[PDB]
């Protein structure tokens, strides 16, 4: 589901074999879909656990919200899920006189959307008691087994790279 | 830096226990919760009638194969051997000849539609400006026999439309 | 991503999570019941073909 | 005769009008299903209910990628569905395997182990060309069980 | 005499259309495969059934909880009576004789 | 004519269990934002009559490790009891004046977890052996949370028939009165009769649904057919106990109008729920009866005998 | 009382298009039974509204 946050990984492990950096426009292009993957790899963290206990509708409540973001990638890259965009120098081309006024339309308007969950969910009482101090590992053998983040930081220890 | 959630204690006084065993008895929540959320179905449902509407999609698209040609017809591909060299999944098998007029071509050409993991790594790497991924997932056959593309359904299949194909290079052959 | 220096590389080992996220459940699920190990996968966030690690 | 092969158009009718699929959602063409149970192409009440269990279901759908230590999980699935059964299989992986098609641990292709009916290509069909893909399946069927019992 | 015609129409409807799914449209002698199959979507459990303790208590303790709503159960036809501070004073013992055994049990009940 | 009266009652009523699992998920739809069953209606309205006959085609095996003469006997009382509970019910008129039927339910409604005893056991192993052993463990338990609390109206109605209990309620409408109770009336036919918050019995991600998981769609029609059938008669025994109609003999036309609509609306609260509510992880599931449930059960229980004694208003019989 | 403030609008729509024929002509195939506003010119007699 990381599309974009995956091939960040690689072309910058691959430009420091070259010593070569990207240009500046290439390191803003990173960041406005390495931090709209973060959109969707959260998306699908909280709706199929919250399937897998039993809620049927943020799974799709969500969903046909998130057919908009799909929408994102085939307008810039050419296709729908899996592009081959980034590169070990950058990406590969430019995106199209647009999507400006059309990420700005979307995410002004996602934070009413996660307003939702908060009412569907945090306060709820039966997913509360479904979810209250259960598979508490949070000794420093959570940090022995040599865990990355969340099942860390959610207890505890503060760091991220 | 930081943020703290969840790291609050109750007020624990005379009144808001009653606030709160309001809750747990007569349910102040779990009503205003999720009766009222959920209904809440009184907006208009988005539902793209499939076999007369269809979805957007955009021009860069990536889809069924091709290979155009010139004004009056002269089969754009030269047999120049890229196309095949960074297929990463190598779904490409040319073979050409030197044809008898003199200018070289293809006498077979191979396009497996399984094994094409659909790069768009052919229709960048040609200089002549060729084969082109063009924009109809129209797909769905019964046999594994027929996915195997040869020469002669290409050239069908990239001229049962050009005025398809035509219309979306000339849009972004801008940008690349 | 060990390189050798000429156009096709040598060893290119992945680092994933689900190596620890996962060797990491059964410390975490004894003492509770079968019915609470369905709650405990999903906040992982496991993503298979990503275990390929 | 005229009132035995009318009769075959209920039966075959009847078979067409709710399939029930079981989906091997395996590998990245799982996702790509999803939004197709998304209400936006809403695979549901277009005819076709979702997922089931493998003791009720008429047409599964193979996605993902069949390795060696799913073939034989694969075969026992397969078994145990009722005779009216059907198999699509979607992806680009299980047509002849994506790439990894030349690594060691794939099955190379998925009709070796089932007789699969309609080929889906596409590394992830956009759901969009798999309506296209099970609206062909309805279009096959157009069989008939009379003129068989009639004719010999 | 219908009662006893109200309920054997119900039955013999039940067992009419159970019998033309079962029976009639079925008889399987084509390849009809059962080999080893059909083995509940599983394999050969070579265990038995165990013993569960905490699912034997709620058998029990229901049981003794289901007796004395019996003894209840005439409350209604207690109303229209004659001395009444006794059949007021009555049926509240039952209902502490049912709460009771419940806060000695409430004090060890288990997984349950 | 009497027996071209039960014909009259069964056979209208498998239309109405046939067109809810169509309303099942046009009303279970439009919460998701998406439109009901569109192309082969035309608005749906022919579905199930298609999707009836697709079932009894479809090859019925029996497995090969089952036994025999248990696995092709419950549902026969699986039909029988759903069915059979339809008769001493008043619309305004029942089809038997039972002198007392208000137990008549509980001696019908008792039995029906001696099918799934049967059927968890008469095929099968572990997805079905033990998986069914706790859900009968759960159906018993709401009894006692459901006799007693069907006891605590009967002090305020007075006898054990069903006309006095039209009678009561002219001037009430009386979940008023006893707006406690009428909580946990709900709650108890919400799990007892297998549904979407405490379930296990069907089966989310439990016992994968162990208790159906076996039967191939010949002998599969009928429990999910007869099941269906439990469902929408709570909901017409809930809407003459408690939000009584009002009756009148001269135009007894007016009496059915005014009723089914009633009962249909509490039906949707069985759709309305499972599209909001996660499950219970079968613990809580109990956990919430004895401790939490049921010892106010038995204290309005005190409250509800009392009251009419210091009140001076015996009801009379 | 919207029961006839907006079924006015929907009045003209359902019955008036093609009369009594060319309303269920359209129904039997889906519930796309909204005449468009626009019309198509291509090709053979199919409108693309
Ligand atoms: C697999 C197929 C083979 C099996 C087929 C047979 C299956 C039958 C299962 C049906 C079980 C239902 C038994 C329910 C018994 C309760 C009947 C009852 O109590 O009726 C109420 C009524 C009480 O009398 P009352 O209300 O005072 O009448 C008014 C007078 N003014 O009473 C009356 O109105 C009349 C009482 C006498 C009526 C005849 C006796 C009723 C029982 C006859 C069937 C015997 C039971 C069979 C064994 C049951 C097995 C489950
Ligand atoms: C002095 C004069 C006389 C005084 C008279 C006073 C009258 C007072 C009447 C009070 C008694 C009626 C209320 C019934 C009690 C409520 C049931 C209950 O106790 O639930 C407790 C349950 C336990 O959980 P909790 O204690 O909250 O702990 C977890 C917190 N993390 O926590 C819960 O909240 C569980 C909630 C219910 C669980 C099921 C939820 C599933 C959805 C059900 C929706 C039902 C909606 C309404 C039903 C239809 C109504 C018509
Ligand atoms: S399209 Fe280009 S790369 Fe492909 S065969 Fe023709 S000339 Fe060679
Ligand atoms: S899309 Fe990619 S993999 Fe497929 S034929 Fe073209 S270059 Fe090869
Ligand atoms: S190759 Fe296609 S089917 Fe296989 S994982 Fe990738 S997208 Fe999915």
């Amino acid at each position: 589901v990381s599309m974009m946050c995956n091939e960040q990984a690689y072309s910058l492990a691959v430009e420091k074999l070259l010593n070569i950096q990207p240009p500046p426009r290439a390191q803003w292009i990173r960041v406005l879909f390495g931090e709209i993957t973060r959109l969707l790899n959260h998306i699908m963290a909280v709706t199929t656990h919250a399937l897998d206990i039993g809620a049927m509708t943020p799974f799709f409540w969500m969903f046909e919200e998130r057919e908009k973001m799909f929408e994102f990638y085939e307008r810039v890259s050419g296709a729908r899920m899996h592009a081959a965009y980034v590169r070990p120098g950058g990406v590969h081309q430019d995106l199209p006189l647009g999507l400006m006024d059309d990420i700005y339309e979307f995410s002004k308007n996602f934070s009413l959307r996660i307003d939702e969950l908060e009412e569907m969910l945090t306060n709820n009482r039966i997913w509360r008691n479904r979810t209250v101090d259960i598979g508490i590992v949070t000794a420093e053998d959570a940090l022995n087994y040599g865990f990355s983040g969340v099942m860390l930081r959610g207890s505890g220890i503060q760091w991220d790279l | 830096t930081y943020k703290y959630v969840n790291l609050r204690e109750p007020s624990m006084d005379m009144k808001s226990v009653t606030d709160r065993a309001a809750q747990t008895l007569l349910w102040t929540e779990l009503i205003r919760g999720l009766g009222m959320t959920l209904s809440y179905l009184f907006r208009e449902p988005a539902t793209i009638n499939y076999p007369f509407e269809k979805g957007p999609l955009s021009p860069r698209f990536r889809g069924e194969h091709a290979l155009r040609r010139y004004p009056s017809g002269e089969e754009r591909c030269i047999a120049c051997k890229l196309c095949e060299a960074v297929c990463p999944a190598q779904a490409i098998t040319i073979e050409a000849e030197p044809r008898a007029d003199g200018s070289r071509r293809t006498t077979r050409y191979d396009i497996d539609m399984t094994k094409c993991i659909y790069c768009g790594f052919c229709q960048e790497a040609c200089p002549v400006d060729a084969i082109v991924e063009g924009p109809n997932f129209e797909f769905s056959t019964e046999t594994h026999e027929e996915l195997l593309y040869n020469k002669e359904k290409l050239l069908n299949n990239g001229d049962k439309w050009e005025a398809e194909i035509a219309a979306n290079i000339q849009a972004d052959y801008l940008y690349r | 991503l060990v390189s050798d220096g000429s156009s096709r590389p040598y060893r290119c080992k992945i680092k994933a999570p689900g190596f620890a996220h996962l060797a990491g459940l059964d410390k975490m699920s004894k003492g509770h019941m079968l019915a609470d190990v369905v709650a405990i996968i999903g906040t992982q966030d496991i993503v298979f073909g990503e275990v390929d690690r | 005769e005229y009132v035995v092969a009318k009769l075959d158009d209920l039966i075959n009718w009847a078979r067409r009008s709710s399939l029930w699929p079981m989906t091997f959602g395996l590998a990245c063409c799982a996702v790509e299903m999803m939004h197709m149970a998304a209400p936006r192409y809403d695979m549901d009440r277009f005819g076709v209910v979702f997922r089931a269990s493998p003791r009720q279901s008429d047409v599964m759908i193979v996605a993902g990628t069949l390795t060696n230590k799913m073939a034989p999980a694969l075969r026992k699935v397969y078994d145990q569905m009722p005779e009216p059964r059907y198999v699509v299989s979607m992806g680009s992986c299980a047509n002849g395997g994506g790439y990894y098609h030349y690594s060691y641990s794939v099955v190379r292709g998925c009709d070796r182990i089932v007789p699969v009916d309609i080929y889906v290509p596409g590394c992830p069909p956009t759901a969009e060309a798999l309506l296209y893909g099970i609206l062909q399946l309805q279009k096959k069927i157009k069989r008939e069980k009379r003129l068989r019992i009639w004719y010999r | 005499m219908n009662l006893m015609l109200a309920l054997l129409t119900n039955f013999t409807l039940a067992t009419l259309l159970v019998i033309i799914a079962f029976w009639l449209p079925q008889l399987n002698v084509y390849s009809e495969k059962t080999s080893p199959y059909e083995c509940g979507f599983d394999p050969m459990g070579s265990a038995r059934l165990p013993f569960s303790m905490k699912f034997f208590l709620v058998a029990i303790t229901f049981l003794l909880f289901d007796l004395e709503i019996a003894l209840l159960l005439p409350l209604p036809w207690a109303s229209q009576t004659a001395n009444l501070n006794t059949m007021l004073t009555m049926a509240l013992f039952l209902i502490i004789l049912l709460a009771v055994s419940l806060a000695y049990e409430w004090t060890q009940k288990g997984l349950e | 004519m009497f027996m071209i009266n039960i014909l009259m009652l069964i056979i209208p009523i498998l239309l109405a269990v046939a067109f809810l699992t169509l309303v099942e998920r046009k009303v279970l739809g439009y919460m998701q934002l998406r439109k009901g069953p569109n192309v082969v209606g035309p608005y749906g309205l022919l579905q199930p009559i298609a999707d009836a006959i697709k079932l009894f085609i479809k090859e019925p095996l029996r497995p090969a490790t089952s036994s025999a003469s248990m696995f092709i006997l419950a549902p026969i009382m699986a039909l029988g009891l759903a069915l059979t509970m339809w008769i001493p019910l008043p619309m305004p008129y029942p089809l038997i004046n039972m002198n007392l039927g208000v137990l008549f339910m509980l001696a019908m409604s008792s039995l029906a977890v001696y099918s799934i005893l049967w059927s968890g056991w008469a095929s099968n192993s572990k997805y079905a052996l033990i998986g069914a052993l706790r859900a009968v463990a759960q159906t018993i338990s709401y009894e006692v949370t459901l006799a007693i609390i069907l006891l605590s109206v009967l002090l305020m109605s007075g006898s054990f028939t069903l006309s006095t209990l039209i009678t009561t309620q002219e001037q009430m409408w009386l979940i008023l009165p006893a707006w406690p109770l009428a909580m946990m009336w709900f709650i108890s036919t919400l799990a007892e009769t297998n549904r979407a918050p405490f379930d296990l019995t069907e089966g989310e991600s439990e016992l994968v649904s162990g208790f159906n998981v076996e039967y191939a769609a010949g002998p599969f029609a009928l429990f999910f057919m007869a099941e269906y059938a439990n469902i929408i008669m709570m909901n017409i025994f809930t809407a003459i106990l408690f939000l009584g109609t009002s009756h009148n003999p001269h135009m007894p036309e007016l009496y059915t109008i005014n009723f089914t609509i009633k009962s249909l609306l509490l039906t949707m609260s069985f759709l309305w729920i499972r599209a909001s509510y996660p499950r219970f992880r079968y613990d809580q599931l109990m956990h919430l009866l004895w401790k939490n449930f049921l010892p106010l059960t038995l204290a309005l229980c005190m409250w509800h005998v009392s009251l009419p004694i210091l009140t001076s208003g015996i009801p009379p019989q | 009382m919207e029961l006839l403030q907006v079924l006015k609008r929907g009045l003209q729509q359902v019955s008036g298009h093609g009369g009594l024929r060319g309303y269920l002509r359209v129904l039997f195939r889906a519930n796309d039974v909204r005449v468009g506003t626009l019309v198509g010119e291509d090709k053979y007699g199919n409108k693309y509204y």
